[PDB]
């Protein structure tokens, strides 16, 4: 399915990348496709938190 | 109790330095090239 | 006659107060202190090479660049065929954060960050193209991009 | 002999005051002070093309 | 007890010295050839 | 070394000490020396570089222990820049690099 | 099999380069091909520890 | 015991004698011949 | 003694000593001179090189 | 066999030569061939010790 | 016992005039013929 990675994170936003090559940016409250709702924005650790469980981070060798 | 007034005096400092560097907003640049 | 002596060792005493041991232990505890002030907090960024594609689109969202302080990240600017693509002007926003170097004529610009923590925008102008360029430049993260290669759609 | 063993500490703790480790949590502090000066209140805004 | 304000005293020229070192970032310098 | 340009690959390392020389030459993929065209150091309170201004090397001075960075290369024929990293105090000096470019 | 040395190594980082020549770069928490999970950098003394219980060094004449 | 005192005159002046020697670093000089 | 420019071998060793001088003349392999084009030297304060 | 000689030696590291002309550097925990494994490198009076017992010195005219 | 002293003082002088005797290195001269 589609994977998404982030590429940058301040303190409220997220800009993340997914592997088609598409760029999206996103704040506490806001729609993800294939996810579901973002519940929390960790701007430390590089950690995303999804309303199904899902935790959204940085591509392993790209990070 | 005298305690609050001398945090007063190292506070008032460095709120006086936070609000005046939150203060500046400069000037941006414009390279022409030929 | 041990006056001689005695004074003899106090004045070698007073002359080089310091034992050459003391001299290692005391060179060592210095350089293990630079190397403490030297040291980085957490881990350093992993410097990476990238290449993104450039939608001049009025739905996408223009492309992040990640820096560092003190750092230099290389901006080069080509076509979609894969040409060099030669750059016009630009206009920064914020320079008391980031310092461009550029020669007048080519299609490659040089960005270091000043700052920690602020970011910013930048714009440039190619020659052929009417719209303008805009980039946003993000410092501090967990990657530094080295060079960015971006592929524009015209 | 044992006076200038005590005077060669003293003297590294008058030289340093500072040990590595509270060198680099110091560091860390300031750091994290810039951090907590450069960040923006509420949520900042979308970037955003428009025709 | 008074030891802690001659240690405050070395202590701060010390912590003084450490973050104004932290201050300085220099600007690059790029060479030309020809 | 080898010097590839892809996306992915990493960018080379050079191990420096201070006070003591370290030379960089460019080659190609065969070998031929490249002249350089330009060169931008970032902070040059922690290295001193000589270099006359048409020839195919460096000469790098370290100026601080453990203070490391960064470096860009721009060759006479390239457009794509050369990225450099530089990390002084290891266990090892590189005295002299070959570094061969793909081109 | 393959084997890697140290190239360098900062608190944090470490570079590492293999018997084929390519070249890698790790933090802490990292995956190496071949060795497993990375367990502790330890700049001083130029050793890597790996969850296999390898520990990973310099090249002995290149060092 | 006002040893420990003098001993710290001699040991300063030297320990500040060696800090100062250590601190400078030199630029290289590039030599070229025609 | 002989240098090797490989990329494994080692490079030369000069002993030295304070106040006096020591020569180093370049032949190639055959034993004929080999003019210097450019010299770099570091730490200046430590050695003196004299040279036409 | 061969036979080898100090060549420089400074407190941590020793430079020695052959009698074949090859050139070599070792520290406190390194590995000669046909010697052993080096025990004690001692900067004055010019002396090395390794694991079979020999002591590494100047070649005697040339010192 | 106050010979230490006065001895001191002899030596102090001796020993500071030996070890400025040790510190100087002159620059050698080259000397060209035609």
């Amino acid at each position: 399915r589609i994977i998404y990675y982030i590429q940058a994170v301040i303190p409220g936003r997220a800009w993340l990348i997914g592997s088609n090559g598409s760029t999206l940016t996103v704040r506490e409250g806001s729609k993800i496709p294939g996810y579901g709702m973002v519940k929390l924005i960790d701007s430390l650790q590089g950690r995303i938190l999804t309303s199904s469980g899902q935790v959204i981070k940085f591509s392993q060798e790209d990070s | 109790q005298q305690e609050i007034q001398q945090r007063t005096s190292d506070m008032l400092t460095a709120a006086t330095q936070l609000v005046q560097d939150w203060k500046q907003v400069e000037t941006q640049v414009y390279t022409e090239g030929t | 006659e041990v006056i001689d002596k005695k004074a003899f060792k106090d004045m070698t005493r007073n002359l080089y107060p310091l034992n050459p041991e003391q001299v290692v232990k005391l060179k060592q505890i210095y350089e293990t202190s630079e190397y403490a002030k030297a040291a980085t907090p957490g881990t350093p960024p992993k410097p990476t090479a990238t290449s993104q594609f450039v939608n001049l689109s009025p739905g996408s969202t223009p492309p992040v660049i990640r820096l560092s302080q003190g750092f230099v990240s290389s901006l080069v600017f080509l076509d979609s065929t894969g040409a060099p693509w030669p750059i016009a002007a630009y206009d920064l926003g914020d320079p008391s954060s980031f310092n461009i170097q550029w020669d007048k004529t080519s299609n490659t610009l040089m960005i270091q960050a000043t700052k920690l923590y602020n970011y910013g925008n930048l714009a440039v102008r190619l020659r052929g193209l009417n719209t303008p360029v805009m980039l946003t430049l993000i410092p501090g993260q967990k990657a530094v991009d080295y060079r960015v290669d971006l592929r524009v759609q015209g």
